[PDB]
RNA sequence: AACAGUGGUAGGAGAGCGUUCUAAGGGCUGUGAAGCCAGACCGGAAGGACUGGUGGAGCGCUUAGAAGUGAGAAUGCCGGU
RNA sequence: UAUCCUUGGGAGUCAGACUGCGAGUGAUAAGAUCCGUAGUCGAAAGGGAAACAGCCCAGACCGCCAGCUAAGGUCCCAAAG
RNA sequence: GACCGAUAGUGAACCAGUACCGUGAGGGAAAGGUGAAAAGCACCCCGGAAGGGGAGUGAAAGAGAUCCUGAAACCGUGUGCCUACAAGUAGUCAGAGCCCGUUAACGGGUGAUGGCGUGCCUUUUGUAGAAUGAACCGGCGAGUUACGAUCCCGUGCAAGGUU
C-alpha cells in the first residue's frame, strides 16, 4: 500500500533537486527527514515538505503507521521551463533556462 | 544406427525418428519419401559407400512443406545512389526419418 | 487538393528504428544514424551469409586435420586417399565423425590409408 | 545447424612438458603455439580456448642457427623519445631465457583477448625442473 | 506564390559574414509562411468530344439499358396534381427500386414537382438526356412521346 | 576551444559519477533525541556536551 | 458500363513521370538533367537554333 | 515446359506501392472510428494485416478520376530539446 | 555466331585516371605532359598483392553449416606439404 | 467548390497591422479545442502559499483552466542479461551461459569470446577522407500550370475530319 505526494513546478533545476533526492531514496522516513534537515541544499526544504506531505497522506488517508514507512519511490521529473534572456557583450543575447521540477515521494510500509 | 544421405545438394547425418529440414521435395504432407543415395551407415554395423552403399535406402515421412523465416537482403553502394531491397523465404521440406534400410 | 505530410513519414521511420533495436546509444534512437546503421547492417549481413560458408568449411578442415593426424595422416593425404577410394563424404560430415563418432572416422581414414599405400 | 561447438563445460586440458634442449627456437615455438591453441584436438573451436597447458624446460639450451646469437636483435621502445632499447639474442638467452621463449611463442599466437588467454597456459623454465608435479604432466615430443 | 504573399521585400540579412544561409526574402518557399511553389491555380477542366463521339456515347448507353431490361416505356405519364405520394406509388407499381431517370417529351411541370423530392429519382426532358444521367440511374422510365423525340434527334 | 564532438549520454553519465553528495555526519543528540551534526551544538534543544 | 466498373481502353492512358522523387524511380536527385552546366539550370538552355 | 540471361553511375524504358480529394457500388463504427503505442505476422520491394493498450467520433474496401502525392542532407525555414 | 541497317521519340557525355605496349615533349626525370593501341577503374562487389579505384584472378538475381578450381599459397599468426 | 483546415488558409480563426523593432518612411510576429451541461472539486489532511492525497461532480478528472488526441528528440525511476587486462565507423556472421514464453515460429531478450568490417551525402580521375553539408527530433521545403508545336499511344469518322 503506497502513499504519494507531488510538488509540481517547483522552481529548482531538476539536476540540483536530484542530487538531494538520491540521498533519501530508499531510506526510512524518519531517517530521511533528519538527512534533509542537515543537508545544506536549496532542494532539502522543498523535498522535506513533500516527504512530510506523503507521510501525512499515508497516516491520514490510509491509516498507515508513520514509524514503519519507507521511501519506496523518490524521483524528480522536469517541469516546464521559463525562458529568459541575459544581455551579453556586443549586443548579443544569451538564453537562460529557469527550469522547474516535479518532485514525487511515495512512502509505504516496509 | 545412423546414416549419411545425400539430399538436396547436401549431405545429412540421420537417425531413426529424427526430424530434419531439407531442400524442397516434390511431395505432399503425409507422403512417404525414400532417399536412395546413402553414402555411409554408422552405429554397430558400419557400411562405407563407394560412393553409395549398394541397396541401402532411408525412408522418411514428409511432415510439412514450408518456407524458412524471412531474411531481408539489402545492398547498397555508397555515394552512387544504388540501393536494392529484396525479401527471401527459402522453401523447405520438414521430414521425419522413419527407418534406415541399410 | 492539398496532401498533408500525415502519418506516412512517422510510420516509415519507426520501422527502421525497430530494426535498430539493440544498437549502441543514438544508433537505436535517432533515425538518421539508425537508418545508416540498418543500411550498413544490410551490406554486412549479405557479405557474411557468403562468408559463413567459408568459415564453416575452414572449421571442418581444421577438425579433420586434427583427427587425421591422430591416425598418422595429414589432411592433404587423407583427402587424397578418400578420393582414390571413391568416398564422397564431405568435410561437414567428416568433421562430424571426427567429433561425435571417432571410431567411424578411423574406419574412413583406414580406407584412405589403404589407397595411399597402394 | 549441426556442427558441434566446444565450450567451457566440454573442454579437458592436459599438461605437457617440452624439452627445449637442442631445439630450434622458432621450430619449437610454432609447434608449442599449435598446442596452446588446441589445433591438435578434433574438437577445436575457434572462439574457445581448447588447447593444453605446456611446460617448457631447459629454455637456456634453445638453439639458433647461423649468426642469430649475435645478430638477432630484440628491440623494445619505452615510449620516451630516443627510448629504443635493444638486446642481442645472446644476451636474451643468457639473462632472459624465459622471456626469449615467451616472446617467440607470443608472436605466433592470436593477438586479441583469447590469444592473450591462451598464452596464460604457457610456462617456461630455465633449468630441467618444474614446480608442477601435481598436474601430472606428460612428456610431449616435437613432431619435426 | 512568393510574389503574392504579404511582405518579403527586403533581404533578411547581408549576403556574407553572418554565418547564416543566404536568403533573399522571408517569403521564399522554404520559409514558414512563405510562398507556395506551383500548386493549384484557377483553371477549367472542360473539353469537347467530336459530335459523332457524343452521339455514339449516348446511343451506346441507351442500347445498354435495353440489353439489361432497365428501359421502361410508358404509354404516357400524366399526374393530376403535383403530389410526391402519387409519384412514389407509380414508381412502386413499375417495380422501380433503386434510382430511376424519368424522361418526358416536353416540360411536364406536374411530374417534375411530384418527383423532385424523392432521392435518386430524376426528371428530364428529351432534350436534357445525357450520358452521365442515364448511366447513373439504374432504370430509365421514358414516355412513348419522349422516345420519338429522342429518336428524332439521334436517328 | 570548442567541443569538437557532442558528448554522448554515456560519457556525460560517466563524468557525473563523482558529482555526488554525501550523507551528513549525523549523531543523535542524547538530550532531546533530535539528530544534529557531530561536534555541532544541537539547534533544536540547544544542548552541547550534555548542557543546554 | 457501371460507374463502379469503369475501364479505359488499353493503352489510352499513361501515368505521368514525376522526377526528383527518390533514387528508385530512376529520376531521383538530378531529375534527368545530368550534372551542372547550362542545360541543368532552371530555365536553362540556349535559345532554339 | 526447354534453353539462355539477370553488377551498374549519367541516362532511356516498363511494372508497381503509398498519401489527399471526387464519383459509383458495397461496407465498418458508442458492442468503440481515425490517430497514437507495443508485438515474435504477411508480401520480391515500395508496403499490408491481426491482436492487445490508449483514444472518444468518424473511416476503410473495389473500380475509375484529379493532384499542393512521398525528404536525410539546400552553412534550408520554424518550433522543441 | 546474332547481330546489323533505315526512320522516328528521349537522353547523358565534351575535367578522365592508371597499367602494358609504340612514339613525341622532358634529362630515354616525374603518380609529369601529349597522342596511338589493349585492358581495368570511372560505372565492378568477390579472392590475391600486409593495408592499397587503375596491378594479378574473376564479373555479385537470391538461399544452402555441399563440391571443384583461378590468382596466390600450404612452420605459427592463418585454410592447406 | 474532386479550395485550406491552425507551420495550412489572409500578415491576422485568438482584442493584428496589435506586440515588438525603427528618428522616420517602414518592417512585422507568436498565440484555436475542459465538458453535453460548470455539475468549475462542498468537506477533511500535509503546506505560509504553491502543489498535492482523499472525498464528492461527471460517462470519463490519467477531462481540473497552456483543461480533445499527446508522436520524436530530450530527462528520469525500477531491473532481466552483460560490464573494472581492455585498442572499439560500434555493426554483422559464429557462439556458450543466464533470463523469458510469441501473431507458435528450424521462438524472444542479453552477449563471454572468434571472424570480417575506415559513417551518410555532395563533388570528383580518385574521398574513410585531414574536401563540402548536417547538434538532434518534428513539421514545412524543389520539373508545375496556361497557351502553342511535334512525336507515340487510344478512340470517332475517313478522302475527308472538325467547328
Ligand atoms: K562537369
Ligand atoms: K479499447
Ligand atoms: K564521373
Ligand atoms: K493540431
Ligand atoms: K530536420
Ligand atoms: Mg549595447
Ligand atoms: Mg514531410
Ligand atoms: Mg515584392
Ligand atoms: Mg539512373
Ligand atoms: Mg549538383
Ligand atoms: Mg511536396
Ligand atoms: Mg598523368
Ligand atoms: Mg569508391
Ligand atoms: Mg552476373
Ligand atoms: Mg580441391
Ligand atoms: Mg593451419
Ligand atoms: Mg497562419
Ligand atoms: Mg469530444
Ligand atoms: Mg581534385
Ligand atoms: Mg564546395
Ligand atoms: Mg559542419
Ligand atoms: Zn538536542
Amino acid at each position: 500500500m503506497q502513499a504519494k505526494a507531488v510538488a509540481r513546478t517547483v522552481r529548482i533545476a531538476p539536476r540540483k533537486a536530484r542530487l538531494v533526492m538520491d540521498l533519501i531514496r530508499g531510506k526510512q522516513v524518519g531517517e530521511a527527514v533528519s538527512i534533509l534537515n542537515l543537508t545544506p541544499r536549496a532542494a532539502s526544504p522543498i523535498i522535506e515538505k513533500v516527504l512530510k506531505s506523503a507521510i501525512a497522506n499515508a497516516e491520514h488517508n490510509y491509516e498507515m503507521d508513520a514509524n514503519n514507512l519507507v521511501i519506496s519511490q523518490a524521483f524528480v521529473d522536469e517541469g516546464p521551463t521559463l525562458k529568459r534572456f541575459r544581455p551579453r557583450a556586443m549586443g548579443r543575447a544569451s538564453q537562460i533556462n529557469k527550469r522547474t521540477s516535479h518532485i514525487t515521494i511515495v512512502v509505504s510500509e516496509k | 544406427m545412423y546414416a549419411i544421405i545425400k539430399t538436396g545438394g547436401k549431405q545429412i547425418k540421420v537417425e531413426e525418428g529424427q526430424t530434419v529440414y531439407i531442400e524442397k521435395l516434390a511431395a505432399e504432407a503425409g507422403e512417404t519419401v525414400t532417399f536412395e543415395d546413402v553414402l555411409f551407415v554408422g552405429g554397430d554395423n558400419v557400411k562405407v559407400g563407394n560412393p553409395t552403399v549398394e541397396g541401402a535406402t532411408v525412408t522418411a515421412k514428409v511432415e510439412k512443406q514450408g518456407r524458412a523465416k524471412k531474411i531481408t537482403v539489402f545492398r547498397y553502394k555508397p555515394k552512387k545512389n544504388v540501393h536494392k531491397k529484396q525479401g527471401h523465404r527459402q522453401p523447405y521440406t520438414k521430414v521425419t526419418i522413419e527407418k534406415i534400410n541399410a | 487538393p492539398r496532401v498533408k505530410g500525415g502519418t506516412v513519414t512517422r510510420k516509415r521511420r519507426k520501422k527502421v528504428l525497430k530494426l535498430a533495436k539493440g544498437y549502441f546509444g543514438s544508433k537505436h534512437t535517432l533515425y538518421k544514424v539508425a537508418n545508416q546503421q540498418v543500411m550498413k547492417s544490410g551490406n554486412y549481413a549479405f557479405r557474411d551469409r557468403r562468408q559463413k560458408k567459408r568459415d564453416f568449411r575452414k572449421l571442418w578442415i581444421t577438425r579433420i586435420n586434427a583427427a587425421a593426424r591422430m591416425n598418422g595422416l595429414s589432411y592433404s593425404r587423407l583427402m587424397h586417399g578418400l578420393k582414390l577410394s571413391g568416398i564422397e563424404v564431405n568435410r561437414k560430415m567428416l568433421a562430424d565423425l571426427a567429433v561425435n563418432d571417432l571410431t567411424a572416422f578411423n574406419q574412413l581414414a583406414d580406407a584412405a590409408k589403404a589407397q595411399l599405400n597402394k | 545447424r549441426t556442427t558441434p561447438m566446444a565450450n567451457a563445460s566440454t573442454i579437458e586440458r592436459k599438461w605437457l612438458v617440452v624439452d627445449a634442449a637442442g631445439k630450434t627456437l622458432g621450430r619449437l615455438s610454432s609447434e608449442v603455439a599449435a598446442i596452446l591453441r588446441g589445433k591438435h584436438k578434433p574438437t577445436y573451436t575457434p572462439h574457445v580456448d581448447t588447447g593444453d597447458h605446456v611446460i617448457i624446460i631447459n629454455a637456456e639450451k634453445i638453439e639458433l642457427t647461423g649468426k642469430k646469437l649475435t645478430d638477432k636483435i630484440y628491440y623494445r621502445h619505452t615510449q620516451h623519445p630516443g627510448g629504443l632499447k635493444s638486446r642481442t639474442a645472446l644476451e636474451m638467452r643468457t639473462n632472459y631465457p624465459e622471456k626469449m621463449l615467451e616472446l617467440a611463442i607470443k608472436g605466433m599466437l592470436p593477438k586479441g583477448s583469447l590469444g592473450r588467454q591462451m598464452f596464460k597456459k604457457l610456462n617456461v623454465y630455465r633449468g630441467s625442473e618444474h614446480p608442477h608435479e601435481a598436474q601430472k604432466p606428460e612428456v610431449y615430443e616435437l613432431r619435426g | 506564390n512568393r510574389s503574392e504573399v504579404r511582405g518579403g521585400g527586403r533581404k533578411p540579412w547581408r549576403q556574407k559574414g553572418t554565418g547564416r544561409a543566404r536568403q533573399g526574402s522571408i517569403r521564399s518557399p522554404q520559409w514558414r509562411g512563405g510562398g507556395v511553389v506551383f500548386g493549384p491555380t484557377p483553371r477549367s477542366y472542360s473539353y469537347k468530344l467530336p459530335k459523332k463521339v457524343r452521339r455514339l456515347a449516348i446511343k451506346s448507353v441507351l442500347s445498354s439499358k435495353v440489353i439489361d431490361n432497365n428501359i421502361i416505356v410508358l404509354e404516357d405519364l400524366t399526374l393530376d396534381t403535383a403530389k410526391t405520394k402519387e409519384m412514389a406509388a407509380i414508381l412502386k407499381g413499375l417495380s422501380v427500386e433503386k434510382k430511376a431517370l424519368i424522361v418526358t417529351a416536353d416540360a411536364n411541370e406536374a411530374v417534375a414537382l411530384s418527383a423532385r423530392n424523392i432521392p435518386g429519382v430524376t426528371v428530364v426532358e428529351a432534350n436534357g438526356i445525357n450520358v452521365l444521367d442515364v448511366v447513373n440511374h439504374e432504370k430509365l422510365l421514358i414516355t412513348k412521346a419522349a422516345v420519338e423525340k429522342v429518336e428524332e434527334v439521334l436517328a | 576551444a570548442v567541443p569538437f564532438r557532442r558528448t554522448s549520454k554515456m560519457k556525460k553519465r560517466l563524468r557525473r559519477t563523482h558529482f555526488k553528495l554525501n550523507v551528513p555526519g549525523m549523531t543523535e543528540c542524547p538530550s532531546c533525541g533530535e539528530m544534529k551534526l557531530s561536534h555541532r551544538v544541537c539547534k533544536a534543544c540547544g544542548s552541547y556536551n550534555g548542557k543546554d | 458500363m457501371k460507374l463502379h466498373e469503369l475501364k479505359p481502353s488499353e493503352g489510352s492512358r499513361k501515368t505521368r513521370n514525376r522526377v526528383g522523387r527518390g533514387i528508385g524511380s530512376g529520376n531521383g536527385k538530378t531529375a534527368g538533367k545530368g550534372h551542372k552546366g547550362q542545360n541543368a539550370r532552371s530555365g536553362g538552355g540556349v535559345r532554339p537554333g
